[PDB]
């Protein structure tokens, strides 16, 4: 089952015009932790580059290398039984920036990630239920368990430092909350995973 | 559908500002500067936070008035800081004679003076959100002309209007009100809701 | 006559205006112009001569002394001799010359700059040295081995007598942007030790020279710091 | 000179009127504009 | 690239010098002359000094002021005497009536006075530096225009803007302290540096 | 080995349309007296046409003849052993002028020239760093012994009196001091040629 | 009207300005000219 969405509808293309176009183990599936989700839950975002900045050979080229460009390709599973009831909402938010509710974790969660506080206000204070103006995708554990986002770079420089900078950031925030009856699974796992396309140095 | 249009939508000139000039010879400063700031007035900056990143022309007015508001002929100097520069120290201060920062001469009882203002910024687009480690356009001085302080009393009314703008990534509209410029706060505490609320759900009216 | 409406912006004075002004001694006709050699078009014509950089700032150095970099058969294998940062626009030793005395009267620049060096030893002294660029972000290398370990030159005076070395790139932004800085560094090595023959002095000089590429461009007109009044 | 007569809305100034300011820097080129998607050229382009 | 041509480098029109100017009837001399030169303030004076040689043509704004400042409908005259011509000698001297001079009349009121002066020179260009045995342009002199005088305090303004700019053989750019008008004097004794100290050449930052 | 530099890049010409033209003995090679450099020199500079005032026929055309027109050829030589360590920046300075330090000397050297007191400023109040903005060459004992400046007529006016302005001047200033070890030669000659081009008087 | 905004210069008398002043007595046609000789075109006419 192939159901994908193009960011704004533009595939990930390298700069027009050295940089480095690595791409033997630089460009490949990582999978992160995978976050178990309750019936208690807020939800969860990542923040890009920065996600990635220790890993594989990639954290390593993140590192130095001040100038950075990519895209990504991001797919999202969840593994629940049929007698699971709930959605997921998942958007692509540019330059996503939490406030404060009056810290660098809260801006560089690193690649655990972070928990909302007041995912309705989604920590930015903005309403959640215009969140779907942002290329986006519904995981409902009625149809699809898993969905698919394709994000092209956008910035507005054609280079930027990847250590001080998040591009973007990623959120999935259950609407409906998780339920079962009693003797299921009490808690549904979420896998995440990472495809840089058309990475620069 | 025109009115529709980006374009059309940011038109409409309309008040950002207002300082207070005051000569009181050594007392008073006898001058105002006034940072560019589209942000200071929340009608636009909820309109501008709709979008990620923008670009655009200004082009602003000056409405200026002595106290009960009764025009006398006295010259008047607008001088622009472009960004990275230093601004007035003084009434009389060596910037006001600084070539690179533009002015503008004119006599108080004619009609207000108008600027256009280009794109300023390094990088493409503004963009009034960096989510890491904004966007100086400039500012303006006001002074009176004078050999001798003239003691008088001035406010200015600052009307700027956007040109040829172009937005991308839109965002979702603010619905938390707004505790401070230049961050997007929220109260943790008490939260205002979208809609307001009804008697019941399976009723309409 | 011809029904007109004036306009804000009337009767004003724009100290940038473009406009004409009523010429007042009409009729008169200047002297013609003649063909002089060198005329400008540009200042980034000038900004593209190199000139010396003047690399021995230091309250000890008061002379002419203060362009030289001294090299002595004294020094050992492996151990820095002189290091500095590239910006033309700020405060150090690029302040002797045109770009970084032009970049006073722009906010903004960016573009590529070439660093070249001149040996001037006796003719039969001979050795190497190691140029090396560390690009912005990083501290100054600490050693020789880290120095080789990124974009550099290993230059033997005894053969070629002068090396020309080219930042790849350079701007100055996110010093004004965050507003609304480190950049690079370049080092001198000794590679080897000053190697000199018998009966001759045994110390040199190197001369550093700054240009700015083609690519290097400029914005922003401003006034410099520098004069007083 | 051309011969001229002033007209009733003279020396006003209009918020909404469409007209031209003397650049304040002419001469300065912008920085020019690259590709960054998802550009919106109406609001019933958000409405739908 | 634009801003880097020599033409938008000598462009933006500045303060060039400052008059003052009273009516005291006998008492006061009752009018001010100002000699045309470029080097009177130090900006542009080491921007002029790049350049061997140079060709251009002037064009000059008067603002002018009363004291306080606040203006009053008084008529005055800027008479422009060419290079080789007698000054006024008085307030009401027979130089002000000289056709060859030419005027311009102007109530004080009314927005500034432009006056456009072309290439005055014999040579082909001007020359800051003659090494032999300069490039007059000539002069402004203001007075107000009454039969008797009317007792009253002026300052005028000039603001100078270069046109058509050439230059030719560049120079280097002055390192040392201007000690006079009109002679590249420095003080031998104590004589600044072209760059800053640092503690060690070892070290960068 | 012919390395030469046109100021420039104009080669002399005579007056675009009666002047005279001579060449005879007129345009010929004028050798000055050398100059001995030492470690502690200053350096030297020369002014023209003035240097030849009084030399040969040309200082006789000189006089009289109030008009003037020329270009030159000017090379300077160094006599060293390998054994000398040492450079030399040889520049022209168009309507150069020497500054009071608080002479018609200072103006007007003649033959021999004379010395610089504050080399770093040029005795001009100009940094010598930048000096290089102007048609120069190098001459470094380490490989070139000799340098050779071609200079075209440059005046803002078709002719001048030579006798009152000197157009121009030549400069030779040690950058970095002579240095030898002991029982070498302690102080090198440095030779001037002048050879007039396109002369009209 | 035509929009238009007054720029400096605005209202001075320029004693050597070139320009048309408003005929006071339009429609009166001069004596025509007849032939004299010796006109003069120029002053350096007389200098040699």
């Amino acid at each position: 089952a192939a159901n994908i969405v193009l960011a704004y509808g533009e595939w990930p293309e390298y700069c027009p015009d050295k940089p480095t176009r690595p791409d033997v183990s630089v460009n490949r599936f990582y999978t992160l932790d995978s976050k178990m989700w309750q019936e208690n839950s807020t939800g969860w975002y990542w923040k890009f580059p920065d996600v990635l900045n220790k890993t594989g050979v990639f954290g390593q080229n993140a590192q130095f290398h001040y100038l950075y460009r990519s895209g990504f390709c991001l797919h999202v599973q969840c593994n629940a039984s049929k007698f699971h009831q709930g959605a997921l909402l998942v958007a692509v938010i540019p330059e996503f920036v939490i406030a404060g509710r009056g810290g660098f974790t809260t801006t560089f969660p690193g690649t655990t990630g972070a928990t909302f506080h007041d995912p309705y206000v989604l920590d930015s204070g903005v309403p959640l239920s215009q969140a779907l103006i942002y290329p986006h995708q519904w995981i409902n554990l009625r149809t699809n368990n898993c969905a698919t986002v394709i994000v092209p770079y956008i910035n507005a420089v054609p280079f930027d430092s990847a250590i001080n900078h998040s591009n973007f950031g990623l959120i999935v925030i259950p609407v409906s909350p998780l339920k079962y009856s009693s003797g299921a699974t009490t808690a549904i796992p979420i896998t995440i995973t990472i495809a840089p396309l058309n990475s620069e140095f | 559908v025109l009115e529709t249009t980006i374009n059309h939508f940011f038109s409409r000139s309309g008040l950002v500002g207002v300082v207070n000039l005051t000569d009181g010879g050594t007392d008073t400063t006898g001058y105002v500067t006034w940072d560019i700031d589209i942000m200071g007035f929340v009608q636009l900056r909820r309109k501008c936070e709709m979008f990620t990143y923008m670009r655009f022309n200004a082009e602003f007015t000056f409405v200026t008035t002595t106290k009960n508001g009764e025009a006398r002929p006295y010259m008047l100097q607008y001088m622009y800081v472009p960004p990275g520069a230093p601004k007035p120290t003084g009434r009389d201060a060596f910037q006001w004679q600084t070539a690179t920062n533009p002015s503008v001469f004119v006599k108080l009882t004619d009609p207000p003076a108008q600027v256009s203002v280009p794109f300023m910024s390094p990088a493409s687009a503004y963009q009034w959100f960096y989510d890491g480690y904004n966007n100086m356009m400039g500012t303006f001085a006001v002074r009176v002309v004078s050999r001798e302080a003239s003691q008088l009393k001035l406010q200015t009314r600052v009307y700027m209007k956007l040109k040829h703008v172009r937005a991308w990534v839109p965002r979702p509209i603010r619905s938390q009100p707004y505790l401070l410029k230049n961050f997007p706060n929220y109260d943790s505490s008490k939260i205002t809701n979208s809609a307001r609320d009804r008697s019941s759900i399976k009723q309409a009216n | 006559g011809i029904p007109a409406e004036l306009r804000p912006g009337t009767n004003q004075f724009l100290t940038t205006d473009d406009d004409t002004a009523a010429p007042i001694l009409p009729g008169f006709t200047p002297t013609p112009t003649i063909h002089i050699p060198g005329e400008v078009h540009s200042l980034l014509e000038l900004c593209r001569v190199e000139t010396i950089l003047e690399v021995n700032n230091t309250t000890e150095a008061t002379g002419l002394t203060r362009l030289l970099i001294p090299v002595s058969s004294q020094n050992k294998a492996d151990e820095l001799c002189a290091a500095f940062m590239v910006d033309p626009g700020r405060i150090g030793p690029w302040q002797s010359t045109l770009v970084g005395q032009i970049c006073r009267y722009y906010t903004q620049w960016s573009g590529s700059l070439k660093v070249t060096f001149m040996f001037t030893g006796s003719f039969m002294a001979t050795g190497k040295m190691l140029v090396a660029y560390s690009p912005p972000g990083s501290a100054q290398p600490a050693n020789r081995e880290t120095a080789m370990l990124g974009t550099h030159v290993i230059w033997d005076f005894g053969l070629q007598s002068s090396v020309s070395l080219v930042i790849p790139w350079i701007s100055n932004t996110h010093f004004r942007t965050a507003k609304t800085y480190t950049a690079g560094v370049v080092t001198l090595w000794y590679q080897t030790n000053y190697v000199v023959p018998p009966e001759t002095p045994g110390e040199a000089y190197i001369i550093a020279m700054g240009a700015d590429l083609y690519k290097f461009t400029l914005k922003i007109c401003k006034d410099t710091d520098e004069v007083t009044q």
